[PDB]
């Protein structure tokens, strides 16, 4: 119940990695589908690529996939400056020796570390029972490679029916005392405007 | 279970360089497990000082810094100060709720000006005596650090049940202080010829006795 | 200001159940997780139990499972914590920490304590409310033979602890120290309050050992003075 206007959204962003699909990235605002759902995390520089729809990659399956028939689409932007520190900052961190590969679009938090199975290792962290995450490091200085990146996830749903957030936009002027079209409110007519 | 391993006690000269390790003897420690640095005084409460492995608590001076050497957690001290001397804690992180603390290290800072143990022995007052309760209290006072070893002896063979020692307290010069209680029956103290209070402190040892005798 | 009240500590026989009480002024602990960590003396701290900042989820140690139960109260801005069966390991001194907060976004398994109360001691001892046994300690003339003559008084199987000793009512302050209670092999405890004084200010002065043990409620003034053995 509001409208998202996009115009300031997409702002002055340094480098904007709008790569869409399903539909061009400036018609939108006359578009008034349903529902919209936000979320955002970290990755590193290099692997902004890795995350796509439906192809491979460790962080793709392990920690965040997404679905071939997708209506949506990412932002991404660098935030070296603001995250990464002298002494480095280890704060960041993504699952490593996930048994399995997760289906775009489910929530998964544990913290039990992990087994590779056949003997019991019963949570002493030995041989084949390793801790997972591996947190990275953020170093002050470094090249485009591993360099903090900033990147947010949109995804909107479709149908239509309840319509959620559309957008209006596009005030114009007024004339009086002249034949003109008005579309005041969606009524469409032609005439001449004046007092009552 | 998992067990943290730290150094029981280090000793270095002030304005020095001094390094602190934390580690895992069932493995190797990451920056996942979050490494933590807190220092505790005793008679009161631990201060917050390293978290982060590299982050500094509010207020805390630069002059402490923490980073983590190869499966050690690792703290990094330079230019000791007098009061810097304290015990110290290292803290690890397990997933959902296991967070499992060293052995504690108490830090000195190496010499100071160094004053030998006071001990002052009392055998119990006539007052006592008539109420049928004994007690002997030996005190020890301006020694550094607290590594003191307190053992009774009645006569010629030493005492262990029913006596125990406090753990030393800070004074206001810079030092430790602590007591001894030997909680007995008057009868033993009438029917031995003496009683004696050794402390070991650092190698050095101090002998004091008392005899029952004398009092009466 | 932030600030953490820890109250209801006290001695209490094995068995029996106790609600430990924690105030926090400053904030809210609806806000922030909440951290109870004990310490006994000759030993480590060690950890007890926590309780996260929305509740959903509870942890305690293989130790106190089954026995303690931890809850809390957004409306006053209080903390219990609930504490059945105990036993006499239980005897140390508890913190109420105060962890990260949800106003700070962190993974999780999450990171805990930072800033805390000063606590409050617990000791589980089998013993009941006892009258406090205090005996003056009268040094003689030889030990008086020095600039400084050393006197005390020896307080016994007092219970429960701790006991308030003083003397010349807090007249008296320098010189005057006193001394951590030891176990017993009844499980009670002895304190004694030696105060050093030069030996000029005997005779013209007097040094009264005053106690007082609350719970019981007596109040025993001993007068301590070297003795007059004129043998």
């Amino acid at each position: 119940n509001c409208v998202a206007d996009y115009s300031v959204l997409y702002n002055l962003a340094p480098f904007f990695t709008f790569k869409c699909y399903g539909v061009s990235p400036t018609k939108l605002n006359d578009l008034c589908f349903t529902n919209v759902y936000a979320d955002s995390f970290v990755i590193r520089g290099d692997e902004v690529r890795q995350i796509a729809p439906g192809q491979t990659g460790n962080i793709a399956d392990y920690n965040y996939k997404l679905p071939d028939d997708f209506t949506g689409c990412v932002i991404a932007w660098n935030s070296n400056k603001l995250d990464s520190k002298v002494s480095g900052n280890y704060n960041y961190l993504y699952r490593l020796f996930r048994k399995s590969n997760l289906k775009p679009f489910e929530r998964d938090i544990s913290t039990e570390i992990y087994q590779a199975g056949n003997k019991p290792c019963n949570g002493v962290a030995g041989f084949n029972c390793y801790f997972p995450l591996r947190s990275y490091s953020f170093r002050p200085t470094y090249g485009v490679g591993h360099q903090p990146y900033r990147v947010v996830v949109l995804s909107f749903e479709l149908l239509h029916a309840p319509a959620t957030v559309c957008g209006p936009k596009k005030s114009t002027n007024l004339v009086k005392n002249k034949c003109v079209n008005f579309n005041f409110n969606g009524l469409k007519g032609t005439g001449v405007l004046t007092e009552s | 279970q998992t067990v943290v391993t730290q150094e029981p006690s280090f000793s270095v000269s002030p304005g020095g360089t001094v390094t602190l390790t934390c580690g895992l003897s069932s493995g190797s420690v990451s920056t996942a497990y979050f490494p933590s640095w807190y220092q505790q005084t005793p008679g009161q409460a631990p201060r917050t000082l390293i978290y982060g492995t590299n982050t500094r608590s509010s207020g805390v001076p630069d002059r402490f810094s923490g980073s983590i050497l190869g499966n050690k957690a690792a703290l990094t001290i330079t230019g000791a100060q007098a009061d810097d001397e304290s015990d110290y804690y290292c803290v690890l992180y397990m997933g959902r709720g296991i967070v499992v603390f060293g052995g504690g290290t108490k830090l000195t800072v190496l010499g100071q000006p160094k004053a030998a143990p006071s001990v002052t022995l009392f055998p119990p007052s006539s007052e006592e005596l008539q109420a049928n309760k004994a007690t002997l209290v030996c005190l020890i006072s301006d020694f550094y650090p607290g590594a003191v070893t307190v053992a009774w002896k009645a006569d010629s063979s030493p005492v262990k049940a029913g006596v125990e020692t406090t753990t030393p307290s800070k004074q206001s010069n810079n030092k430790y202080a602590a007591s001894s209680y030997l909680s007995l029956t008057p009868e033993q103290w009438k029917s031995h010829r003496s009683y004696s209070c050794q402390v070991t402190h650092e190698g050095s040892t101090v002998e004091k006795t008392v005899a029952p005798t004398e009092c009466s | 200001q932030v600030q953490l009240v820890e109250s209801g500590g006290g001695v209490v026989q094995p068995g029996r159940s106790l609600r430990l009480s924690c105030a926090a002024s400053g904030f809210t602990l609806s806000s922030y997780g909440m951290h109870w960590v004990r310490q006994a003396p000759g030993k480590g701290l060690e950890w007890v139990a926590v309780i996260s900042y929305d509740g959903s989820n509870k942890y305690y140690v293989d130790s106190v499972k089954g026995r303690f139960t931890i809850s809390r109260d957004n409306s006053k801005n209080t903390l219990y914590l609930q504490m059945n069966s105990l036993r006499a390991e239980d005897t140390a001194v508890y913190y109420c920490a105060r962890g990260w907060a949800y106003w700070e976004l962190l993974p999780d398994y999450y990171y805990g304590m930072d800033v805390w109360g000063q606590g409050t001691t617990v000791t589980v001892s089998s013993a009941s409310t006892k009258g406090p046994s205090v005996f003056p300690l009268a040094p003689s003339s030889k030990s008086t033979s020095g600039g400084t003559a050393a006197l005390g008084c020896l307080v016994k199987d007092y219970f429960p602890e701790p006991v308030t000793v003083s003397w010349n009512s807090g007249a008296l302050t320098s010189g005057v120290h006193t001394f951590p209670a030891v176990l017993q092999s009844s499980g009670l405890y002895s304190l004694s309050s030696v105060v050093t004084v030069p030996s000029s200010s005997l005779g013209t002065q007097t040094y009264i050992c005053n106690v007082n043990h609350k719970p019981s409620n007596t109040k025993v003034d001993k007068k301590v003075e070297p003795k007059s053995c004129d043998k």
